[PDB]
RNA sequence: ACGAGACUCUGGCAUGCUAACUAGUUACGCGACCCCGGUCGGCGUAACUUCUUAGAGGGACAAGUGGCGUUCAGCCACCCGAGAUUGAGCAAUAACAGGUCUGUGAUGCCCUUAGAUGUCCGGGGCUGCACGCGCGCUACACUGACUGGCUCAGCGUGUGCCUACCCUACGCCGGCAGGCGCGGGUAACCCGUUGAACCCCAUUCGUGAUGGGGAUCGGGGAUUGCAAUUAUUC
């Protein structure tokens, strides 16, 4: 029965239901507007979504 | 489309896909 | 063409000022005459601006204090309605008028400011400007006034007014005019 | 304050050395007349150079100038 | 109209040290550094360790 | 109607605690414990009474309609999810329970914890927190 | 003529509470004796007879904006929760005291069920909230 | 004849009060409801004062129509104040010799300014590192 | 032949380019066309600390990006908008042909 | 140097009852707080007996208001 | 030459211009009601942009007047004017043994690597209390509390990729927390004209740790989830 033991956590939810798109950390992700990155990484590639800084 | 997201889900994915 | 503004029901003419040093920076008298103690505003953009303001609505503006009193202003307006109404009751003519007096003999006509460096309380007895003194009665008497409807039976309304009646001549029982003589013995003291 | 800068006063000066009988003392219009005659990449710049430019005359119709 | 190199990392030694190669004219504030210098940092991989690049 | 009558309470000597005669009809009877400011409307709305009326001009009929009302109040007509003491451990029965009576239902139910040894029981024991709370920076009334 | 509008609504909901007090024909359930009208609220009501304003309230809000059901006047009815401790928060009113207020207007003859999820006014509900005004501007004048 | 009409809007902080001042009798009412019950009562003659100021042989040859939509209610009380003054003297401008308009703004700035220009005083934006626009928290040291 | 065409694009500059070229196209077809209808344009805005790190003076960064659309109304058939707005599109513009 | 407890009474005295009847109307301000100041009164009481001298037809009123009353003395002409 | 300034966004206005049945206004007709007129976010259609939406332009420059000053740069007051110092963004050389190896398949060296300091599953802990400190929330009341009535906004977000879990109108049952069918919205179209609170009005309370304050504690009832004891929340 390890091959119904190893994943018989669910994980429809919680924290590790979710993972970051581009380093699978599950810690500071955004989910506004279904991104789902951390927050550096969205600074780091915040240029070539079209996210611009002028306020 | 049936599941059809919406205007800015657009832009938010056409960024993913061209970072 | 109005020939008299009333505050709902209280003339605005026919009032007179004892003290020529005041007759300027007090607005009663026919240019700042409303049907309300509630102005506009813009009043605090300039250094001397303030001066122009009418002066029940000076007074409606620092009845308000303490946190949890602040921005209530139609609430001061009624208070000092129904104040008008007591000055009116217990005297029989204007309440402009005891406005009038009660600033002018509840303002101090000298002070003591700090001089030196610390260690020793050295002050120097120096003159008053005139908008100081109003700008000091209507705080002394709004400050004896929330003094007064504290922790007591007694109205806000009552407790507003009859230190009006007590300040408009001096009678050695009301707050302002017992701060005022400390202020001036203190000045005197150290002259 | 309102100080002008090198960039505005040299533009002024260099275009009343340039041009001098299309001017005048009216503010608009030789805002015009800067706006025609040179390139300036704002509005702003614009009506600054144009106010020192009436300065400049104010000064240059009473007297010589050393500038 | 001018343009600049920073390398930083260690340079030959156990400190992290910066080279700076600055000739030309160059901005610095406001909005026109966003379409008049191009930014592109880079990591380069040495046998001893690190290496950062700023070209603009 | 408004000035004194005779016969006039002063100190109301109603089930063994003392209730001040010159507070309202509705509120001089939360001195009574069970009862507090919102069941003392409920029982004084079954009983026609009026609320403008002080508490010790009140005579003993409708003191007596009124402790009734409060004694016995299932079967007078009132809801069973407004008493204090619903689906009791023991029994089951529905009661809203006197002064003395949640003083001793409330050492029995100290008791009852006590022997059965549970965590709530055990905190209740040495004094602490039972509601799971953070008490580590806050709590210092416990001794010194 | 005179309308709802021309005459101030603090005497207005009095006398209209009077007047289906008097009228005797609002069938009024039995838990009004012992119920909070908000899950927000400390005590009872202190009115003997809260369910007639209440009533009265509710037509002349229909009238002035109708098509709102029991969800929306869930939003009038409501304010201010105090929480102690905690900071305070908006909360809403009790449904079924609203819904039974509206199945009592239906019942007596002044209010219809609108189409598209809502409920409007009869006209003969519309004769009696101008009828009451006329009275009550006529006793103000 | 033709129609005379005008439509005059009036902003204090948000709140618009655009007033339709056209040719009938002389009564005056803002959201359906006459200028005498509009709460709250403490600003009754604040929002009479156009109409006592100015006298009622000036309102009596029009009506207005105001519509309401913003603000607070101080707010929207300074906009009806200076909406209606505005569109009587538009009305004045439009259809009647401009020496009436010359007296009825004379008078109406004397009184105060804010009759027939709005306020440019709106709230600014509130930055990080504090509860408010200005206010910053509170800084603990050792 | 009640269509309705939106045009949404990052860009302002280029979207009335081509909201104009699309106009006078419909005006040199001879064709009753109506004008430009402009949304209210939506704003999404992400607000998150600047530092990778929880050291520091809490400083944080506003990131923005406006979305600007315009409605256009035909009165020709699919094919006639087909071949005036297949030609010349601007990168930054999006367009979805519906009838109704 | 005394705190001065207040022990108000909640209903009216053989002899308060008859002197305010016969001392308040000749007063100059009358309001529910001063006559519980002078007369030892709770604060309800003083209210209930104004409105009731109003009803006797006794008392002037001037202002209605939901935090302040004030009461006057009817004229003497 | 850099930095400051210059520059970008927003707010304040234009009864002039370009266009809006996914925003409306005014007229006209049909409706409901009061007494010849008034009301209605009730229905429909002859123009238009007054409100609203967002594009191009315009506007403010120490421009005019009176004083001060090497009649220098500039400063002050004032008339007319929506503004005669709006707020933010970006932000130079040089470094700090500043923070991050626990943001990264960014990383050198060192250690471990099957009885794993990798991985996965079940349970517990990060919450544990003589005490001290920091940022905060609630109040100490009658400029107040409780109960009814009156009437007023704007940034916004919303059915998801492996993501199951969205925002809610309407009708029914129940004190309330709450429960299935019932329809709308991939959005100025639907929640929504976001009936927000503080205010305003009318009773009740009366200086009493009281109807202030709701900590502590007992019992009962609900949803979420595989699971709530060391109460998740109500």
């Amino acid at each position: 029965g390890h091959q119904q033991l190893y994943w018989s956590h669910p994980r429809k939810f919680g924290q590790g239901s979710r993972s970051c798109r581009v380093c699978s950390n599950r810690h500071g992700l955004i989910r506004k507007y279904g991104l789902n990155m951390c927050r550096q990484c969205f600074r780091q590639y915040a240029k070539d979504i079209g996210f611009i800084k002028l306020d | 489309m049936a599941v059809q997201i919406s205007k800015k889900r657009k832009f938010v994915a056409d960024g993913i896909f061209k970072a | 063409t109005p020939d008299i503004k009333l505050f709902g029901k209280w003339s605005t003419d026919d009032v007179q000022i004892n003290d020529i040093s005041l007759q300027d920076y007090i607005a009663v008298k026919e240019k700042y005459a409303k049907y309300l103690p509630h102005s506009a505003g813009r009043y605090a953009a300039k250094r001397f601006r303030k001066a122009q303001c009418p002066i029940v609505e000076r007074l409606t503006n620092s009845m308000m204090m303490h946190g949890r009193n602040n921005g209530k202003k139609l609430m001061t307006v009624r208070i000092v309605k129904h104040a008008f109404e007591i000055i009116h009751l217990l005297t029989g003519e204007n309440p402009l008028q005891v406005l009038v007096n009660a600033i002018i003999n509840s303002g101090p006509r000298e002070d003591s400011t700090r001089i030196g460096r610390a260690g020793t309380v050295r002050r120097q007895a120096v003159d008053v400007s005139p908008l100081r003194r109003v700008n000091q009665a209507i705080w002394l008497l709004c400050t004896g006034a929330r003094e007064a409807a504290f922790r007591n039976i007694k109205t806000i309304a009552e407790c507003l007014a009859d230190e009006l009646i007590n300040a408009a001549k001096g009678s050695s029982n009301s707050y302002a005019i017992k701060k005022k003589d400390e202020l001036e013995r203190v000045a005197k003291s150290n002259r | 304050g309102r100080v002008r800068t090198k960039t505005v006063k040299k533009a002024a000066r260099v275009i009343i050395e340039k041009y001098y009988t299309r001017l005048g003392n009216d503010f608009h219009t030789n805002k015009r007349v800067c706006e025609e005659i040179a390139i300036i990449p704002s509005k702003k710049l614009r009506n600054k150079i144009a106010g020192y430019v009436t300065h400049l005359m104010k000064r240059i119709q009473r007297g010589p100038v050393r500038g | 109209k001018g343009c600049e190199v920073v390398v930083s990392g260690k340079l030959r030694g156990q400190r992290a040290k910066s080279m700076k190669f600055v000739d030309g004219l160059m901005i610095h504030s406001g909005d026109p550094v966003n379409y008049y210098v191009d930014t592109a940092v880079r990591h380069v991989l040495l046998r001893q360790g690190v290496l950062g690049i700023k070209v603009k | 109607s408004l000035v004194i009558p005779e016969k006039f309470q002063h100190i109301l000597r109603v089930l063994n605690t003392n209730i001040d005669g010159r507070r309202k009809i509705a509120f001089a009877i939360t001195a009574i414990k069970g009862v507090g400011r919102r069941y003392a409307h409920v029982v004084l709305r079954k009983a026609d009474i009026d609320l403008t009326k002080r508490a010790g001009e009140l005579t003993e009929d409708e003191v007596e309609r009124v402790i009734t009302i409060m004694q016995n109040p299932r079967q007078y007509k009132i809801p069973d999810w407004f008493l204090n003491r619903q689906k009791d451990v023991k029994d089951g029965k529905y009661s809203q329970v006197l002064a003395n009576g949640l003083d001793n239902k409330l050492r029995e139910d100290l008791e009852r914890l006590k022997k059965i040894r549970a965590h709530r029981g055990l905190r209740h024991f040495w004094g602490l927190r039972v509601r799971g709370q953070h008490t580590k920076t806050t709590g210092r009334r416990g001794r010194t | 003529g005179v309308t709802v509008k021309d005459v101030n609504q603090q005497e207005f909901v009095r006398a209209l509470a009077a007047f289906l007090k008097k009228s005797g024909k609002l069938k009024v359930p039995e838990w009004v004796d012992t119920v909070k009208l908000a899950k927000h609220k400390e005590l009872a009501p202190y009115d003997e007879n809260w369910f007639y304003t209440r009533a009265a309230s509710t037509a002349r809000h229909l009238y002035l904006r109708g098509g709102a059901g029991v969800g929306s006047m869930t939003k009038i009815y409501g304010g201010r929760q105090r929480n102690g401790v905690m900071p305070s928060h908006f909360s809403r009113g009790s449904k079924s005291v609203a819904r039974r207020v509206l199945q009592a207007l239906e019942g007596l003859k002044m209010v219809e069920k609108d189409q598209d999820w809502g409920r409007k006014l009869t006209p003969q509900g519309q004769r009696d909230l101008d009828r009451i005004a006329g009275q009550v501007a006529a006793a103000k004048k | 004849g033709p129609l005379q009409s005008v439509q005059v809007f009036g902003r204090k902080k948000t709140a618009t009060a655009v007033a339709h001042c056209k040719r009938g009798n002389g009564l005056i009412k803002v959201n359906g409801r006459p200028l005498e019950m509009i709460e709250p009562r403490t600003l009754q003659y604040k929002l009479l004062e156009p109409v006592l100021l100015l006298g009622k042989e000036r309102f009596a040859g029009v009506d207005i129509r105001v519509r309401v939509k913003g603000g607070g209610h101080v707010a929207q009380i300074y906009a009806i104040r200076q909406s209606i003054s505005k569109a009587l003297v538009a009305y004045y401008q439009k259809y009647v010799d401009e020496a009436s308009k010359k007296e009825i703004k004379d008078i109406l700035i004397q009184y105060d300014r804010t009759l027939l220009v709005a306020d440019p005083r709106r709230c600014e934006s509130k930055k990080f590192g504090g509860p408010g626009a200005r206010a910053r928290y509170q800084k603990s040291y050792r | 032949h009640r269509i309705r065409i939106t045009l949404t694009s990052r860009n302002v500059k280029s979207l009335e380019k081509v909201c104009a070229d699309l106009i006078r196209g419909a005006k040199e077809k001879n064709l009753k066309v109506k004008g430009p209808v402009r949304m209210p344009t939506k704003t999404l805005r992400i607000t998150t600390r600047k530092t990778p790190c929880g050291e520091g003076s809490k400083t944080w960064d506003r990131f923005q990006m406006r979305i600007h659309k315009r409605l256009i109304d035909l009165h020709s058939p699919s094919e006639i908008v087909k071949q005036i707005t297949s030609i010349s599109i601007e990168p930054g513009v999006e367009v979805e042909v519906t009838i109704a | 140097k005394v705190r001065d407890k207040l022990n108000n009474l909640v209903l009216f005295d053989k002899a308060t009852y008859d002197k305010l009847c016969k001392e308040v109307p000749n007063y100059k301000l009358i309001t529910p707080a001063v006559v519980s100041e002078r007369l030892k009164i709770r604060g309800s009481l003083a209210r209930a007996a104004l409105q009731e001298l109003l009803s006797k037809g006794l008392i002037k009123l001037v202002s209605k208001h939901r935090a302040q009353v004030i009461y006057t003395r009817n004229t003497k002409g």
